[PDB]
RNA sequence: UUGACAUUGUGAAGAGACAUAGUUUC
RNA sequence: GUUCUUUGUAAAGUGCCUUCGAAGAGUCGAGUUGUUUGGGAAUGCAGCUCUAAGUGGGUGGUAAAUUCCAUCUAAAGCUAA
RNA sequence: UUGACCUCAAAUCAGGUAGGAGUACCCGCUGAACUUAAGCAUAUCAAUAAGCGGAGGAAAAGAAACCAACCGGGAUUGCCUUAGUAACGGCGAGUGAAGCGGCAAAAGCUCAAAUUUGAAAUCUGGUACCUUCGGUGCCCGAGUUGUAAUUUGGAGAGGG
């Protein structure tokens, strides 16, 4: 059972698997029936669009940073600084999160000014009962794309003071790396006498 | 904080012109209060030491602290809570049994 | 849990539709093929939009 | 398709093309990667030294995201501007104004140095160098900005 | 109110004033049979913080379970098979005392549904329960937004479902990188990651 | 089967320590 | 869409000042046994022994002491797709 | 002697409820060996089969005692991926998940712990009437060993 020049291979298929095969036959249905689904639910749905307005975020952990994503929800300060409270906010199709947190401003801007473009944007009908019909715009998130902010400009004067960026980062490196070290020789000569 | 704004180092990362939040009363779910405090103390003065606690002060009058310690550690979860377990005993001893 | 469809190359599938296209000028393929042409005045044969 | 296929040509011999003396048989040796050790290792040392035993260090929980950190040599560099641009940039080369190229941007984290740019200044934003990059790059006037 | 004192005072198991108390009780109720209605909580505190309100419909049983490992059954020990089966002796259940409780006097009121239960005192050979109990088909819960969700027929013996806390305790139901055995429902996400998925478009 | 712990409480004489007041242990 | 009763001396939202701010125990936790998990000085579950606190408590995938930091708010509960 | 209260009973007491079935899929318990390792005990088969208890049209999960370590994300479920990877493993045969990212769908909340104390403001039931999935009057009863209003950590309460 050992053989050839051969790469080794791992298929795990010793359990009786054959009991647990699913085979999408039913993907052109489920298609069909999500789009049934959605076209009903626009329908049920009066002139609201089918999705929430939903703010911008800077993604998490080193690798994701450098893009922005749609978040959950706006935040208590948020909706507080576009001037709505989130019980109302949550009437008028905005999703608001009470566990997110600012920390950073030029995100909490972005959002706020998200809100007030949002606001502008839609209109509310009267409770009363006259219901001037508007027609549908299906997507809150078609009609406020989230973009990536512009971080720089094409081009610029050169500056140069000298100082390798290469052997900084080097230095900033073995900074941290003594950094105990150097906090004990800082107590162990502290305690001379 | 601030960020150095390089990608190594010590207060590594990308600088932002930052807004400390709002605070969480989440975060306060340990706080006192006057009332538990105020509960707390009548309860202990009606239903008095337990059978550990006892052998714990007795302990600390007759061979130190860090015997206590020690046995406290052993006897609730771990050294945290027997730090305080014998400071709270301390201070059944000192404010009674003294001043 | 045969496998029943086949994935082509998006870009080679439509070398193929491309091809098929070319080929519908050409009388002597169509010709070929069945298709009574004969006696069709010119090939593309185009008709007006009013159809 | 079954018809391709050789077993269509073996019908009518008796053996299926398997031979009379040594037949075929359920497992002969061993089912998987049995023997490793014993009579399978003329195949394993030789096609797979290396396999058995230990080497380094254990890591619980490892998350390669930690580690993510894409190369860019210069060998390609000026491959982030885009083409139109890139000739605008590439004559008049200069400082007052050399073009910036954010390489993190592009979802590089390293900028290394393969081979060789012309003397055109670039401004490169990385959040790595190697020294050679950031050296070569000095070398056409340009500077390397750390960023994050 | 009076709750906050008989909260902080139960936490004080081994005081002298508690363990007179305990020691009486327990005699008591090991007097009475094993599945018994009780009256009233005897921990009104207790019960209360976990759903208990003083009107008809809420009902308390008190009950008696055995302590210690589950025997495993088998003759004579005898365990045929391979040698790490052939234990007998120090194997546990892996559901709870407690649930075992809330199961034996669920099945004696089927009418009813359980909703909590909690510890009441132990000895060497039982761990007493009260379980706290809503009649869904009585009117006064059938009203009340707010415990009529149990009368609907999703929560039929949520006890013996493992749906009641301890149920859900025992069932790995937690959030968080120490229960991604157990969270979904350990059986379900067993399937799943066990499942081949094969596409019309093989990917 | 043997030990420890838990179920486990109340007196009394006697041993045992802060080092010959009685909280504590056999 | 119409139409009748006005539910009110009712109910709800928001700004500033001040004082407060109750938050689940034989549980968390620990020891040990056994089972289980990719979970490794121990991933979950259980039995028995021990058993908390309130600037506390849990988690931070290598045991421990020390010092900080980050991050949620357990031991009660409902909920469409 | 009379009347309570606590606790425990009885009735062919007034009205209700549970059983059994089905069980593809669902929530638990319990629990193998054949097999693979070219032998075999750990391992594997498998947290599988058989046995038991319990639901629904879905069940379960669910508004974080979460993930993270970032410029931070933000209920749950599922698909694509992460990945045959981190890791486990007579480190042998074998096993083996998670965070990030895309997408489907989207949705949020309730108690406990608080003096209404210038007024138990709450509720089952019987009954007469009615415009009967209910309302109103009245009478027993429940309930202060706490039924409503009020508040749920995002808070929120009392004063001004
Ligand atoms: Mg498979
Ligand atoms: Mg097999
Ligand atoms: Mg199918
Ligand atoms: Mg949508
Ligand atoms: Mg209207
Ligand atoms: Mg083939
Ligand atoms: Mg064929
Ligand atoms: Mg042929
Ligand atoms: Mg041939
Ligand atoms: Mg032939
Ligand atoms: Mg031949
Ligand atoms: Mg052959
Ligand atoms: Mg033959
Ligand atoms: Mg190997
Ligand atoms: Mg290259
Ligand atoms: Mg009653
Ligand atoms: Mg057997
Ligand atoms: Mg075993
Ligand atoms: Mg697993
Ligand atoms: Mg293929
Ligand atoms: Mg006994
Ligand atoms: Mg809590
Ligand atoms: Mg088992
Ligand atoms: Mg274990
Ligand atoms: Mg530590
Ligand atoms: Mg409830
Ligand atoms: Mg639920
Ligand atoms: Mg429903
Ligand atoms: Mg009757
Ligand atoms: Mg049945
Ligand atoms: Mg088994
Ligand atoms: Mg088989
Ligand atoms: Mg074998
Ligand atoms: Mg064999
Ligand atoms: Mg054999
Ligand atoms: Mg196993
Ligand atoms: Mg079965
Ligand atoms: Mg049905
Ligand atoms: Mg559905
Ligand atoms: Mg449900
Ligand atoms: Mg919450
Ligand atoms: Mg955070
Ligand atoms: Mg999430
Ligand atoms: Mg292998
Ligand atoms: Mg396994
Ligand atoms: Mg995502
Ligand atoms: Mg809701």
């Amino acid at each position: 059972a050992i053989s050839k020049n051969l790469p080794i291979l791992k298929n795990h298929f010793r359990k009786h698997w054959q009991e647990r095969v699913k085979v999408h036959f039913d993907q052109a249905g489920k298609k069909v029936s999500r789009r049934n689904a959605r076209a009903t639910r626009a329908a049920k749905i009066a002139p609201r669009p089918l999705d929430l307005l939903r703010p911008v975020v800077r993604a998490p952990t080193v690798k994701y940073n450098r893009k922005v994503r749609a978040g959950r929800g706006f935040t208590l300060a948020e909706v507080k600084a576009a001037g709505l409270t989130a019980a109302y906010a949550r009437t008028i199709g905005i999703a608001v999160d009470h566990r997110r947190q600012n920390r950073n401003q030029e995100i909490f801007d972005a959002n706020v000014q998200r809100l007030k473009e949002y606001q502008s944007k839609i209109i509310v009908f009267p409770r009363n009962g006259k219901a001037p019909e508007a027609e549908q715009v299906l997507s809150a998130a078609a009609t406020f794309p989230i973009a990536q902010p512009a971080t720089d400009v094409e081009a610029r004067a050169v500056q140069d003071n000298g100082e390798s960026a290469f052997r900084t980062l080097r230095l900033a490196r073995s900074e941290k790396k003594f950094r105990g070290i150097r906090e004990k020789r800082a107590r162990e000569k502290a305690e001379a006498e | 904080t601030v960020k150095t704004g390089i990608a190594i180092g010590l207060n590594k990362g990308k600088k932002v012109t930052s807004m400390t939040p709002a605070p969480k009363i989440s975060y306060k779910k340990g706080a006192a209060s006057n009332r538990t405090k105020f509960v707390r103390s009548l309860v202990r003065e009606i239903a008095g030491l337990s059978p550990y606690e006892r052998r714990l002060i007795d302990l600390i009058r007759n061979s130190g602290e860090k015997r206590a310690r020690k046995v406290a550690k052993k006897r609730l979860g771990s050294f945290t809570r027997a730090k305080a377990k014998v400071e709270e005993m301390n201070n059944i001893i000192a404010a009674s049994r003294r001043h | 849990w045969r496998k029943w469809n086949v994935k082509v190359n998006h870009n080679e599938k439509r070398y193929a539709t491309a091809s098929a296209i070319a080929a519908t000028a050409v009388a002597s393929l169509v010709l070929a093929r069945g298709h009574r042409v004969e006696k069709i005045p010119e090939i593309p044969l185009v008709v007006s939009t009013d159809l | 398709p079954s018809r391709f296929t050789k077993t269509r040509k073996h019908r009518g011999h008796v053996s299926a093309g398997k031979g009379r003396i040594g037949k075929h048989r359920k497992h002969p040796g061993g089912r998987g990667m049995a023997g490793g050790q014993h009579h399978h290792r003329i195949n394993m040392d030789k096609y797979h030294p290396g396999y058995f035993g230990k080497v380094g260090m254990r890591y619980f929980h490892k998350q390669q995201a930690h580690f993510w950190k894409p190369v860019l040599n210069l060998d390609k560099l000026w491959t982030l501007i885009p083409e139109d641009k890139r000739d605008q940039y590439l004559k008049s080369a200069s400082k007052e104004t050399a073009p910036v190229i954010d390489t993190l941007a592009a979802g590089y984290g390293k900028i290394l140095g393969k081979g060789r740019i012309p003397n055109v200044p670039v401004i490169v934003k990385a959040r790595f160098v190697s020294k050679l990059a950031e050296e070569k790059i000095r070398a056409a006037g340009g500077v390397v900005e750390l960023i994050a | 109110g009076a709750y906050k004192y008989l909260e902080e005072l139960q936490r004080k198991k081994q005081s002298d004033v508690l363990r007179f108390l305990q020691r009486v009780r327990v005699w008591e109720y090991r007097q009475k049979n094993v599945i018994h209605r009780a009256a009233r909580p005897t921990r009104p505190d207790k019960a209360r913080r976990l759903g208990y309100k003083a009107k008809q419909g809420f009902v308390i049983y008190r009950v008696r379970v055995r302590r210690g490992n589950r025997k495993r059954p088998v003759p004579k020990g005898a365990t045929y098979g391979k040698p790490t089966n052939q234990g007998v002796n120090e194997l546990k259940y892996q559901r709870s005392l407690r649930a075992t409780a809330e199961e034996r006097v669920g099945r004696r009121a089927a009418n009813l549904r359980v909703l909590n239960s909690y510890w009441v005192n132990q000895d060497s050979t039982y761990k007493y329960f009260e379980v706290i109990l809503v009649d869904p088909q009585h009117k006064a819960i059938r009203r009340d937004a707010r415990y009529n969700w149990i009368c609907d027929p999703v929560h039929k013996h949520r006890e013996a479902r493992g749906l009641t806390a301890t149920g859900k305790k025992s069932r790995g139901i937690n959030k968080g990188h120490k229960f991604n055995n157990t969270k979904a429902g350990r059986r379900k996400t067993w399937k799943r990651q066990n499942t081949l998925s094969l596409w019309r478009y093989r990917k």
